[PDB]
């Protein structure tokens, strides 16, 4: 997992993007990117022993969606440093240091039925409080929990579901 | 020509890298001018792609990185028969007795 | 574009013809004291046979998640990365 050999990477490509008011097209070019290393027989090549600046060319020629100087530049240190196939998670870090750079959130809403879409106005305009971030929502439907909702945000949840709070009266006793 | 570069040098142990064509075989010699002075390398391992390790037969102090390394095709290989009797050799067959060329006929 | 992004990458592959070893064979990747990785050999078995060239004999002890770690049953010197 490339978790963590994949921070200085979209570290230095947001820096970058943002340097240049480039963001957008930084994002779809990673986006590409990260595609093309999943492709069958590409995913064979960046496995088998080749030299970097060979690696790097030959990934470097299935892709005219790269802006020739400065994202050819990142595949190939990613090359030398034997790390293409980050590129997956340097995608995921890059949309995350963007989402906190315009202070964007985006919150998961989990009920056992869908809402009325006056329970979702009020949900954003509280959140959109419980965080500096401009929210969306996705609600999502799921009939074990039977009542009530969960929010979760990030690493955060409310575990306002019945079935929360049945769970957590068992355990009481 | 010369057609390989160092990339480590960690003591007595030397990293060349070489194009994916030429990659010296194992035992293989090669050589490099460390400064006024010839030094060649032992190849040990075929490691990775391109890249080739092996231990220096003399001193390693002087080495940058990305010298020109030259390979030679053919093992360490050594003058032999008649001609060496009453001679001092080091490793690679070179005299050291200070009284000259071997006079080889065959290696 | 999700599904046009992958088509297009098949076809510019295609292109450039990048390609894949056949199952039954794999190119020599390291060799060292004796001991060769492979990189291919998707159906080598776990204690199979392998023929290097000069009608010689690997073991094929270790089946990693990308290469072929095989022991030679003879003199190994000659043998080369790219083989």
């Amino acid at each position: 997992e490339f978790i963590t050999v994949a921070r200085p990477y979209a570290k230095a490509a947001f820096d970058f993007a943002v340097e240049h008011q480039s963001v957008e097209r930084w994002q779809d070019m990673l986006a590409f990117a990260a595609e093309v290393t999943k492709n069958e027989q590409m995913a064979e090549l960046l496995s088998g022993a080749l030299a970097p600046e060979t690696l790097a060319e030959s990934f470097i020629a299935v892709a005219g969606e790269q802006l020739d100087e400065n994202g050819q530049n990142l595949i190939r240190v990613m090359a030398e440093n034997g790390r293409l196939n980050a590129l997956p998670d340097v995608l995921e870090q890059f949309i995350h240091l963007r989402a906190v750079s315009e202070a964007t959130a985006e919150v998961d809403v989990i009920s056992a039925a869908a809402l009325s879409e006056q329970q979702l106005a009020k949900i954003s305009a509280a959140m959109e409080k419980r965080l500096s971030r401009k929210v969306k929502l996705n609600a999502k439907i799921d009939k074990s929990v039977m009542a009530g909702v969960i929010i979760r945000a990030g690493d955060m949840v409310i575990d306002g579901s019945v079935r929360g709070r049945l769970e957590r009266l068992a355990d009481v006793l | 020509m010369a057609t390989g570069k160092i990339v480590q040098v960690i003591g007595a142990v030397v990293d060349v890298e070489f194009p994916q064509d030429a990659v010296p075989r194992v035992y293989d010699a090669l050589e490099v001018q460390n400064g006024n002075e010839r030094l060649v390398l032992e190849v040990q391992q075929q490691l990775g792609g391109g890249i080739v390790r092996t231990i220096a037969m003399g001193s390693s102090d002087g080495l940058r990185r990305g010298l020109d390394v030259k390979d030679l095709e053919h093992p360490i290989e050594v003058p032999v028969g008649k001609a060496t009797l009453g001679r001092i050799m080091n490793v690679l067959g070179e005299p050291v007795d200070m009284k000259g060329e071997i006079g080889e006929e065959e290696r | 574009n999700s599904t046009e992004i992958s088509e297009l990458i098949k076809q510019r592959i295609a292109q450039f013809n990048v390609v894949s070893e056949a199952h039954n064979e794999g190119t020599i990747v390291s060799v060292s004291d004796g001991v060769i990785r492979i990189h291919g050999l998707a159906d080598c078995m776990q204690g199979e046979m392998i023929s290097l060239p000069g009608n010689r004999y690997a073991i094929a002890l270790n089946l990693e998640r990308d290469s072929v770690g095989a022991v030679v049953m003879g003199p190994y010197a000659d043998l080369a990365e790219g083989m």
